[PDB]
């Protein structure tokens, strides 16, 4: 669910408050359509995808399903209790998560103008 | 990440 994406992003990025990834670029918050506009939109846009594929599995609903993980010394570990749309929506934004840490952020792409600059 | 939490 939407509260343990957040954790994982303060367990992956613990310099940068949650927020800064919450509104960003195209895709990273609640946009989810355009062009991405560099590498961190670019890791937004590649989860809004596989929300989007998720979703497909009846009964699951990726902002809500609670899912079981972990974060502890540096890793994120998806567990075995999971169900098919848990395991997914975990995997989603277990990978989402790492791809954060590893973008660039450019203060330049908080918090754009979707409507203009993401058809 | 998305702050449509509800
Ligand atoms: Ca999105």
């Amino acid at each position: 669910n939407l509260y343990q994406f957040k954790n994982m992003i303060q367990c992956t990025v613990p310099s940068r408050s949650w927020a800064d990834f919450a509104d960003y670029g195209c895709y990273c918050g609640k946009g989810g359509s355009g062009t991405p506009v560099d590498d961190l939109d670019r890791c937004c846009q590649t989860h809004d995808n596989c929300y989007n594929e998720a979703e497909n599995i009846s009964g699951c609903r990726p902002y809500f399903k609670t899912y079981s993980y972990e974060c502890t010394q540096g890793t994120l570990t998806c567990k075995g209790d999971n169900n098919a749309c848990a395991a997914s929506v975990c995997d989603c934004d277990r990978l989402a998560a790492i791809c954060f840490a590893g973008a660039p952020y450019n203060d330049a792409n908080y918090n754009i103008d979707l409507k203009a600059r993401c058809n | 990440k998305l702050v449509f939490f509800a």
